[PDB]
DNA sequence: GGGGTTTTGGGG
DNA sequence: GGGTTTTGGGG
DNA sequence: GGGGTTTTGGGG
């Protein structure tokens, strides 16, 4: 490892969603370049973008002790994020591209102030950590985790198909949902027997900042 | 009717719209610049512009459009493309063709060989030798003056492809130097291995002249051509310096991957000198976390061009589907979630090949009775397992483990390494390719170790 | 001027 | 044109 | 009519 947030977004995965297990010396101020504001608020710290979440507090905060300085038209100039946390959601990512197998790290800021000051950075072009090789991986590695406990947990009893059924088929034909085996205990057809608890926190929606300052 | 002209004897004074028929031998990916405007990029060669002397020289050809459809995707290299009403101007010492399809330029590409990519992928025939396999606008009309020009570049390109490299060595990078450029670079490489990270994510294997391996992400959708054993170029890569597990490159929206036509000399020399490597991997099997892939089996080489059936059609669909029914033979790729029975030493049973029963190995003819809980990809959501079986009784994957059958309670050596097997198949991104038959409602793992 | 189209002569 | 969209897992 | 082009008002 080099991308704060890359390392940041694993180590919290690799840590089962607890942000009090992920290394303290990783908890310092976030100094990122802003890539998008409109309709995507994207940052970027010079290797992947994400998608920053806004407390509402976050938002009358900043716009106290930053008046007339709009949030949704921050693109191409940096912020200083001083006081975040980081959660796991579930959700759909064939909605949210933010995201990998209907899991989501997300960046929850509570404080940020901007910088005008001329900011730069010579950077390679910004990539979405969620699309990203090793990292699309981790989030794999995380699931084939917990569905590895769930099933050697909810499958018991060595309940092996008898012999006779396949080592004297000639006149014998089936159907081959036999062969289909629940994972876990759940509810519907998708996995979800993890064991993270799914933070929550309320967060604004990214249009919401932006009748607030242009109705 | 139209003139066609060579690329070296085109004019570069009268700015006036010209025609010709080219073969192409690099292309950017179709690709988007702002909110009108799609750009496709490609290097040109024909009889009279082929070579510098030695790297290969060309002319560009720059094609604009309002719409991404209206360009060409090149997914290999010696194909032929026709294009009409393209000015011609000198661009930093090279000859550029530039045609605004949006306007009234037009192009047309024609397969030199047998068969256009995508009908090779899909396995059909071409409707004639002088049909174009793509094209821009509503329709295309080939003239008879046209065939013997249509013709003859063929057999032109044939010819070049097979004594030149084309894609010389100042064309792209070598990978073990990949690190040490400044921005993006060109690869040539062989596809070592295709793996199915997720429903629209193909991951290759890739490893060059140099030896180096490397990783990267190839969408379904945009290269739906990469084969394993394969050659491709692949136009703009940069090294993913985050990249820290293993050895990543990095793609961009214009970046493009492509296959060469039968007679590239290039390609063929790359696919046998380059041999599979398997040392990125043999280092993995010594950590407890690997996020690199391992497919830990091979299937029986004349199965080798039998297309795979993902676990959604083989356990949702086998019963419906008009084409899976027909077929009691299938392979297929997953990884393994548990293996029961879990005590390894019951994996080899006692059979009585009289009463068709198995039991404990405190008893029998010896046989393997696993029964391995996949999922793969295609099912990676879902809460589902799906049970594949290793029952060798009537000589189906006998050889999986390479561990003959032998009472597992007794013979120490035999159980050490199935169960050493055991750990390797259920440890995170390991994976088995397998070929399995039908039987009554399930699946036998055969021909597969 | 010339496409495709219908505007079938005439805008920006 | 050897580049950078959003269709935000062809673009 | 409207694009892209320049033909800058008018063909078929």
């Amino acid at each position: 490892q080099q991308s704060a947030f890359k390392q940041l977004y694993t180590e919290l995965f690799n840590n089962e969603g607890d942000f009090s297990k992920v290394s303290s010396n990783l908890k310092k101020p976030l100094k990122c370049y802003v890539k998008e504001s409109y309709p995507h608020f994207l940052v970027t710290d010079g290797y992947f973008f994400v998608a920053p979440y806004f407390t509402k507090e976050a938002v009358n905060e900043f716009h106290a002790k930053f008046p007339n300085v709009n949030i949704v038209d921050l693109t191409d100039k940096v912020i200083v994020i001083n006081n975040w946390s980081l959660e796991l959601r579930r959700v759909n990512s064939a909605e949210v591209f933010t995201s990998y197998a209907n899991l989501e790290a997300r960046l929850i800021v509570h404080s940020f102030k901007p910088n005008l000051q001329e900011r730069l950075n010579p950077t390679r072009y910004p990539v979405n950590l969620f699309r990203d090789d090793e990292f699309k991986t981790t989030i794999q590695h995380f699931r084939h985790t917990a569905l590895q406990a769930a099933i050697n947990k909810t499958v018991k009893g060595d309940n092996l198909v008898d012999i006779s059924k396949v080592a004297d088929a000639a006149g014998k034909k089936g159907k081959v949902d036999a062969g289909i085996v629940k994972a876990s205990a759940s509810k519907g057809d998708e996995f979800s027997d993890f064991s993270f608890k799914e933070g929550n926190t309320a967060t604004l929606k990214i249009a919401d900042i932006f009748v607030q300052e242009k109705g | 009717k139209y003139e066609y002209v060579e690329l070296a004897k085109a004019s570069l004074t009268s700015a006036q719209p010209q025609h010709f028929y080219a073969v192409v031998i690099d292309a950017t990916f179709p690709y988007k610049t702002n909110q009108e405007r799609y750009i496709c990029s490609l290097k040109i060669v024909d009889p009279t512009l082929y070579l510098k002397q030695d790297a290969s020289d060309y002319a560009t050809l720059v094609l604009y459009a309002k719409r991404f459809e209206d360009l060409p995707i090149i997914h290999r290299a010696g194909d032929i493309i026709r294009v009409h009403r393209a000015t011609l101007r000198l661009y930093n010492g090279q000859r550029q063709f530039n045609a605004n399809v949006f306007y009234s330029s037009s192009w047309a590409l024609f397969s030199t060989d047998k068969r256009s990519v995508t009908q090779e992928i899909n396995n059909q025939d071409a409707v004639s030798d002088t049909t174009p396999f793509s094209f821009s606008s509503k329709h295309a009309t080939i003239e008879k003056n046209e065939i013997s020009i249509l013709q003859n570049l063929r057999k032109w390109a044939n010819q070049y492809f097979s004594s030149y490299s084309v894609i010389s060595s100042d064309m792209y990078t070598a990978l073990n130097k990949a690190q040490a450029q400044k921005g993006d670079f060109d690869v040539v490489a062989k596809i070592l291995q295709v793996h199915e990270l997720d429903e629209y994510t193909n991951e290759l294997k890739l490893k060059d002249a140099s030896g180096q391996v490397f990783y990267t992400l190839s969408l379904k959708l945009k290269f739906p051509h990469v084969r394993t054993g394969e050659v491709v170029r692949i136009r703009s890569a940069t090294y993913d310096e985050t990249s820290t597990q293993k050895k990543v490159l990095i793609l961009s929206h214009y970046s493009n991957i492509i296959t060469f036509i039968q007679s590239s000399k290039l390609a063929k020399e790359l696919r046998a000198k380059i041999q599979d490597d398997h040392s990125v991997e043999v280092a993995s099997l010594k950590k407890n976390v690997s996020l690199n892939a391992v497919v830990l089996t091979e299937v029986d080489k004349k199965h080798a061009a039998l297309p795979s059936t993902s676990l959604q059609d083989l356990f949702h669909h086998a019963d419906s589907d008009k084409e899976l029914q027909a077929q009691d033979t299938f392979r297929t790729q997953f990884y393994v979630t548990k293996i029961e029975p879990s005590d390894v030493k019951e994996w080899v049973k006692g059979y009585d090949r009289k009463t068709k029963k198995s039991s404990s190995l405190k008893k029998g003819d010896n046989i393997f009775q696993v029964q391995f809980l996949v999922k793969d990809a295609s099912t990676q959501l879902n809460n589902n397992t799906y049970r594949v079986l290793l029952y060798t009784q009537d000589g189906l994957g006998a050889n999986f483990f390479n561990v003959k059958a032998d009472n597992l309670h007794k013979n120490a050596d035999a159980r050490k390494k199935l169960e050493d097997s055991a750990e390797l198949l259920t440890k995170f991104n390991s994976y088995v390719d397998a070929v399995v038959e039908r039987r009554n409602g399930f699946y036998l793992i055969k021909d597969t170790k």
